[PDB]
RNA sequence: AUACUUACCUUAAGAUAUCAGAGGAAAGUCCUACUGAUCAAACAUGCGCUUCCAAUAGUAGAAGGACGUUAAGCAUUUAUCAUUGAACUAGUUCAUUGAAGUCAUUGAUGCAAACUCCUUGGUCACACACACGGCGCGGAAGGCGUGUUUGCUGACGUUUCCAUUCCCUUGUUUCAAUCAUUGGUUAAUCCCUUUGGGUUAAACUGAUUUUUGGGGCCCUUUGUUUCUUCUGCCUGGAGAAGUUUGACACCAAAUUCAAAUUGGUGUUAGGGGAGCUGGGGCCUUUCAAAA
């Protein structure tokens, strides 16, 4: 669970463009051959040393900032403190990150493992975001 | 079959070897085409790259960097004046091409070898060739066997002094004004 | 093409005292 | 990469910048202009890339990283006996639509060199 | 063809060969026909492997010719031309 | 310098000019940024000047060297090469050669000191004139006695007369101690 | 360009989508701006179709190169054959005679890094916005689909052929002041038939235009906006003439002697609006068929 901002908007195919973001996180990493990248169904993990899963959307509203979840949240602030506030660039800029103000949604199927509710929770207030 | 000679634009009727081979050969075809790789020649160097231009949203750091250094004056000449200093370039442009500086074979006129070398009609390896490239001739030297034994004296009021170096005309107020010592 | 890119330097004589006589030998 | 329309024979592709394979392992890479029945055809700004001999058991099964020697030719002319496969690399410096514009100005000037040619013959 | 055309228009210049034998010759192109046989004035010669020579005159068979350097200025040279307008043909 | 002032004139960007020199002196010499951000154009305009006044002040020095050389020695010598071994020089051919190794040798310039003795040792090598001085140059300016030793042997060969190089050939082979030579 | 002389030489063949059906001149052929199916090209036009299109909230970064440097980098391996004589172990060194002999050994092969420099891109608009993985304007490259036209395509010639336009602008954008024009709302007065209509002057609001001022960004447009020519410009962004059987720029010559002559290459551009015209989606009305 950590979130972003100003991160490139241009790539548009989502599995591109977290070939891009965790290009730039860890170079010699899993995935800069391209023959597959891996997709969690909600309720394995993409790259070593702390790394998930990645989401973005395409709305105007999350146009820059695309958000990633860590297998725990102190690997997740492990992440925070391995640059320890020296700014990391991707593509073209410096990103300014934080820590997510809602919990990482596939954290919370390892935490109850540890969800049937949440997605009909999600569906209703998405019901009502669309009124 | 019929070959165009999009050179001069001509047809001429049913190629054949000889023909064909005349008309290449021809004087008014080869002024046409040389002619033709002249201006050819001539478009890339005229021809502006055009390059296109990229703006980038000017920071907020760099405009009040860039503000407190003063504006420059630019200056643009007249019609024209660009008119004319642009042929004065293209002219100066088209000396510095067929300068070639030859003072080596101007030295050595004089050596005993001079015939062998510099004369480039008898050499060897151009020597051959220059003869399959002279011309035609329709209609209206340097031997080599020379020796040191003409000329035994190569100074008996016959050479000329070496020509002075050149100076570029800009800055030909530059020179020294006076001689360091008195010639004839 | 009147003007040219390149002349030979002209330069001007220093008035033949025995300082500047290249012949001078005493 | 770059798309090849699905249906472009070497007709339909000119000034694309190709990759040309021969029989003896070298390839050809440059700008087409020109080709022939045969399928010799002609490059621009081409560059033969070779694999040395001693890089080559580098490509047997087991990243790699060859060292492919290379060296530049401008505007050659291929021998159709030589070719044996053919691939795109690049598209051309213009557009489809700026292709357009410039045939089409270029055939309009074309006609205009036909009209002053005439006319410049018939009364003299 | 346009390619053979090429060759043809390249007549009096410096141009490069390559034989499928692996040679190189380089040197000025005095004749040219339409079965791409060659024959070049005062060229170097390298061979296969490396040795290079010096001759006054050369003729190749075109069948075993690989590539041919032409000067680059004959890039823009008229042939390429796509949209051209020839005149009326002379009538014979 | 007509090359150098054109590709002067025919540089159309301020990345350009790191070509010429690198970015700190442009910066600190001339005072000109490469990296400046604004309407660059009246600016490089400014920038061009400021390089061309400095080869100007190039073309000064390097003018009055090649004006002297030429107006004094080059102008004087009229025979740059061989001839034979039967050819004769002219005295004062032979006089400019000498002031103009003197004048060489004050310019300390050792490549292009060893040049204008060999370019000065074909038009007359036969004297055994040259040969003498070359050696005297290289023993005591250079302080190189092995070098003279060469010059001498080197000599016996060209020169005719051999006996003012073979007395001072003896002396040199004396001091750097070779007697079996 | 014209006339004369001399030399070199002359027509591979055929065809222009296929299949099927009906008709005209038992077999076959030809033909039907005839009818269907399929194919192909061009032109339009659509798809919540696919991929890509760079930092200014900063001194960056992506793709591709160097036929660039460090760099005699580090680690390896290489430098001719034959004949005769002397010595020599039982192959080695030296001298002489002959043959050919890419240069390189600072080379060549392998290994890796650092640095520097070149070319390219919408460096667009809106946004600094706690989500479960969209439905901003364009450009590039594709895939798929519908529709029209045509049946390879283009010059040339002929015709009761048909055709047949304009305006503004060439830094851009924004705000403010004032001027002018048009439209809507409210209050008052007058006239006609408490209500309705018209006119008047006045007030508010939107749109368009003229003059000035302020601000922003751009001026590499480098021959200071590149559509020409002429005038001209940084305390400025300007003015005049002109736009395809024409004009302009430039290259080449030999003479005359600075114009022209003849032969060639290239430019004649971009943006917006009005008109006219082609295509697509949507809505309303009218009609025909079917349930
Ligand atoms: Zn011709």
């Amino acid at each position: 669970a950590l979130y972003f901002q100003n991160l490139p908007s241009r790539p548009a195919n989502k599995e591109n463009y977290t070939r891009l973001l965790l290009k730039h996180i860890n170079p010699n990493n899993k995935y800069a051959i391209n023959p597959s990248l891996p997709l969690p169904h909600n309720k394995l993990l993409d790259d070593q040393m702390g790394l998930l899963e990645v989401s973005i959307s395409r709305s105007s509203k999350m146009t820059n900032q695309a958000f990633l979840t860590f297998v725990t949240q102190e690997e997740a602030d492990r992440f925070l403190e391995k640059y320890t506030t020296t700014a990391l660039k991707v593509q073209g800029r410096k990103v300014r990150m934080g820590k997510a103000r809602t919990n990482s949604l596939l954290g919370l199927s390892i935490e109850m493992q540890k969800t049937y509710n949440l997605d009909i929770k999600k569906v209703l207030k998405a019901r009502k975001l669309k009124r | 079959t019929r070959y165009y000679c999009e050179y001069c634009h001509s047809y001429l009727t049913h190629d054949t070897l000889s023909v064909r081979k005349s008309h290449l050969v021809g004087k008014n075809h080869l002024r046409i085409t040389a002619d033709y790789y002249r201006n050819k020649a001539r478009d890339i160097i005229n021809k502006h790259n055009h390059k296109r231009r990229h703006i980038g949203k000017r920071g907020r750091k760099e405009r009040e960097n860039s503000s407190q250094n003063e504006t420059l004056k630019v200056t643009c000449l007249s019609n024209k004046e660009k008119r004319h200093i642009m042929h004065v370039k293209k002219m100066n442009q088209k000396e510095l091409a067929q300068t070639s500086i030859d003072t080596l074979k101007l030295l050595y006129d004089g050596s005993p070898g001079y015939s062998k070398v510099f004369v480039d009609a008898n050499r060897f390896d151009i020597g051959d060739l220059v003869k399959a490239s002279k011309l035609p001739q329709r209609a209206n030297s340097r031997s080599r066997d020379e020796t040191c034994e003409s000329n035994p004296f190569p100074r008996l009021n016959n050479p000329k002094k070496l020509e002075p170096p050149k100076i570029l005309s800009q800055w030909s107020n530059t020179i020294p004004k006076t001689s360091i010592f008195y010639s004839v | 093409n009147h003007m040219s890119q390149f002349i030979y330097p002209v330069q001007q004589q220093p008035s033949l005292n025995h300082f500047t006589d290249p012949n001078n030998t005493t | 990469k770059i798309q090849v329309a699905h249906s472009s024979r070497l007709a339909n592709l000119i000034d694309y910048k190709l990759r040309v394979l021969t029989q003896d392992g070298r390839v050809y890479i440059g700008q087409l202009m020109a080709f022939d029945k045969h399928m010799n055809l002609v490059l621009n700004e081409c560059i033969e890339e070779r694999v040395p001999k001693t890089q080559l058991d580098k490509l047997r099964p087991r990243t790699l990283n060859i060292k492919v020697e290379k060296r530049v030719l401008g505007l050659t002319i291929l021998r159709g006996e030589q070719i044996l496969s053919t691939v795109v690399e690049d598209k051309p410096l213009l557009s489809k639509k700026e292709r357009l514009v410039r045939d089409k100005k270029e055939k309009k000037q074309a006609q205009k060199q036909t009209k002053l040619r005439k006319e410049k013959e018939k009364k003299p | 063809g346009i390619p053979v055309k090429l060759l043809n228009e390249a007549q009096g210049h410096i141009v490069s060969l390559e034989l499928t034998t692996g040679a190189t010759y380089r040197g000025k192109l005095v004749e040219s026909e339409d079965s791409m046989n060659v024959q070049l004035r005062d060229v170097i010669a390298t061979e296969p492997q490396g040795a290079v020579t010096h001759m006054d005159q050369i003729f190749v068979r075109g069948s075993q010719i690989k590539f041919i350097v032409v000067p680059d200025l004959l890039k823009n040279a008229p042939l390429f031309k796509k949209n051209s307008s020839r005149p009326m043909p002379p009538i014979r | 310098y007509a090359l150098w002032l054109q590709r002067i004139d025919d540089i159309m960007d301020l990345k350009q000019l790191s070509q010429l020199t690198s970015k700190d002196e442009l910066l600190k010499k001339l005072k000109i940024d490469i990296n400046y951000s604004g309407r660059k154009g009246p600016y490089l305009q400014d920038a061009k000047k400021k390089l061309k006044k400095i080869t100007k002040e190039m073309y000064m020095v390097v003018q009055y060297q090649v004006l002297e050389i030429y107006s004094i020695f080059e102008s004087k010598i009229y025979i740059n090469y061989y001839t034979s071994p039967e050819t004769l020089v002219s005295s004062d051919e032979i006089e400019t050669w000498i002031k103009y190794l003197d004048y060489t040798i004050t310019l300390q310039t050792d490549s292009l000191t060893h040049l204008n003795f060999q370019r000065a040792l074909l038009p007359l090598a036969h004297y055994d004139l040259v040969w003498i001085k070359y050696s005297k140059w290289l023993i005591n300016s250079k302080n190189d006695l092995l070098g003279a030793k060469n010059v001498l042997l080197m000599g016996l060969k060209f020169s005719l007369k051999k006996t003012e190089i073979i007395k001072l050939l003896y002396s040199v082979i004396c001091k750097l101690n070779e007697y079996v030579l």
